[PDB]
């Protein structure tokens, strides 16, 4: 129906395709930066699924906000104690543009435990729309999950729960997933939680869709597969804690498989 | 930019979070329209975060564009090419004339031309109505003011349900449905397109409860046969009178065939059998499109 704007669909995943390389981060930009690292940026991301889950905000927020902070850090060296003020202008931001009832901004200073003032926080929200030039409206991870969820046969929660867990978990790790792109990543963790719960493969529809086949997204996969089988053990929870929920099908107690005969 | 190059002509407008200048760059000579936002305590307001981020990515003829952004800690000036009026105050001085039909299907053309591109671009607009309609003195017609627009995902989630100027909501938000989609800019297109005809509103509704009776009473009250699923709608009532839908020719009489045509399938009920903006293209009403300058003086 309209509400899958059959009418638009293939012309706004093809601009959704142009945009996510425009919008790309820089693959090497910790590298280049003195003062904080992928482990202080996981701490962050963490933190911002926190944030998240005690606003209510939507998961493409947090999508949203990532993409602005390592947009942001791919240009602007930033000391560790500014780098939650960052992550915390970025979700403001991302709120304001995604969100019906965005947090108002002294709940953002609240959050921060008064770590920074409000006058701080709206300094970088000036700063952060600066840098970026007001290019807010960038492809997520959950923009093509939500396209690729209309090529199930027939659709399941658990598959789209579990791919939208497996996507959130990449935000984590700059390394490896700032190489790879959203309809990429997307495409990995639809496959994975295909397979996981229904033991299906990335399908024929969305080969054609898309271009991509199994052989293709074999990297990112591999990747992906890694940190499904390590997830219980990274130093970050948040989000395997959040996808216990019922909201999203207590997801995050699923075992993932032990191979993916790829 | 900029803004020491911008000589103020005069007050065009307002302006919920400010006000709408004439200016001319004193180098290029170029008239532009500047949008002043106010700044300041919950920072860049989401309206002009939205209009600026989703104005960058729609360049089209038919869309108004956003040249530059002056932003500075207590001032945002958004930079519009400079357009001569709105379509609402066109169709008022025109009121003895009426706009001649050539002129009202190269208007209509090219805003459906403008929507496809938004929806093509995932962009709802959510406030169409010929206020936010301008025109130039060359033929033609853009879409401005995105400050009420949204960025949409495939499929849609629920988003703000106040949307769209009451004479031009369509039905399924009155209705309170969970979703929406870009059949709500299709339904405000197809008033503006019996408003462009007649010079007057068609569906000018005081409640929301008032604007669905008016609808009701020109298209008929819908049942599960025009439109599946319309009395499990949250706002629904069984009570609801049951209008005869109208002869199609009587709503807009001056109108042919294949404008009638085109209307009714502008005005569908169901969202899903509604006509899209790149569908409507292909109207056999746009035969003989052409893009004459407007009649009167701008
Ligand atoms: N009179 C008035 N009120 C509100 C807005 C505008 C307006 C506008 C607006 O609200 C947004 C974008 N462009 C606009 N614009 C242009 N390009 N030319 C002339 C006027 C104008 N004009
Ligand atoms: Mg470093």
């Amino acid at each position: 129906s309209v509400n899958e704007v059959p009418d638009y669909h293939e012309d706004i995943h093809t601009y959704l395709r142009e945009m996510e390389v425009k919008c790309k981060p820089k693959v090497g930009y910790m590298k280049k930066q003195p003062d904080i690292t992928n482990s202080m940026r996981a701490i962050l991301v963490d933190w911002l699924v926190e944030v998240g889950e005690e606003y209510k905000l939507q998961n493409e927020t947090l999508h949203l906000a990532v993409n602005y902070i390592d947009r942001f850090l791919s240009s602007m060296s930033v000391l560790r104690g500014k780098l939650q003020l960052v992550g915390t202008a970025a979700m403001l931001l991302a709120s304001k543009f995604e969100e019906i009832y965005p947090p108002e901004v002294a709940e953002f200073v609240y959050i921060t435990d008064d770590t920074y003032t409000k006058k701080q926080v709206l300094r970088m929200e000036h700063l952060v729309l600066k840098v970026l030039a007001f290019d807010l409206a960038a492809p997520t991870i959950n923009q093509f999950l939500t396209q690729y969820f209309l090529h199930q046969q027939p659709a399941n929660c658990k598959v789209e729960s579990l791919a939208m867990f497996l996507g959130e978990l990449s935000l984590i790790d700059a390394d490896p997933y700032l190489k790879y792109l959203p309809s990429v990543i997307a495409a990995a963790a639809f496959h994975l939680a295909l397979y996981t719960v229904t033991g299906q493969s990335w399908p024929e529809s969305l080969v054609q869709k898309t271009g991509y086949t199994l052989e293709t997204l074999k990297p990112c996969l591999l990747d992906l597969h890694q940190t499904y089988l390590r997830a219980p053990q990274h130093a970050q929870q948040s989000i395997r804690e959040k996808y216990k929920n019922s909201k999203y099908h207590g997801v995050s107690l699923l075992n993932p498989p032990e191979t993916l005969n790829v | 930019g900029s803004m020491e190059n911008f000589q103020k002509v005069e007050k065009i407008g307002e302006g919920t979070y400010g006000v709408v200048y004439k200016a001319r760059n004193k180098l290029t000579g170029e008239v532009v329209a500047l949008k002043k936002i106010r700044l300041d305590t919950e920072g860049v307001p989401s309206t002009a975060i939205r209009e600026i981020s989703l104005l960058k990515e729609l360049n089209h003829p038919n869309i108004v564009k956003l040249l530059d952004v002056i932003h500075t800690e207590n001032k945002l000036y958004l930079v519009f090419e400079f357009l001569h009026q709105d379509l609402k105050k066109f169709m008022d001085a025109s009121a003895l004339t009426g706009i001649p039909l050539p002129l009202i299907k190269s208007y209509l053309f090219q805003l459906l031309q403008g929507l496809a591109f938004c929806h093509s671009h995932r962009v709802l607009h959510r406030d169409l109505k010929p206020q936010n309609l301008l025109i130039n003195t060359e033929g033609a017609i853009k879409l401005a003011d995105f400050g009420l627009a949204r960025a949409f995902g495939v499929p849609v989630r629920t988003y703000t349900h106040e949307v769209v100027t009451l004479w031009y909501r369509a039905p399924e938000i009155l209705l309170g449905c969970k979703y929406y989609s870009t059949a709500v800019d299709i339904w405000s297109l197809g008033c503006i397109f019996a408003e462009m005809v007649t010079r007057r509103a068609l569906f000018p509704g005081d409640s929301e409860i008032d604007q669905l009776f008016r609808i009701f009473r020109t298209l008929g009250t819908p049942d599960e046969v025009v439109w599946p699923g319309v009395t499990s709608m949250p706002d629904y009532k069984p009570s609801f009178p049951k209008w005869a839908r109208q002869d199609f020719s009587k709503v807009v009489p001056p109108l042919d065939e294949d404008g009638r045509s085109l209307l009714s399938q502008m005005l569908h009920y169901d969202p899903n059998k509604r006509i899209s903006a790149k569908a409507a293209l292909a109207h056999p009403f746009f035969q003989d499109v052409t893009k004459p300058v407007p009649h009167l003086r701008l």
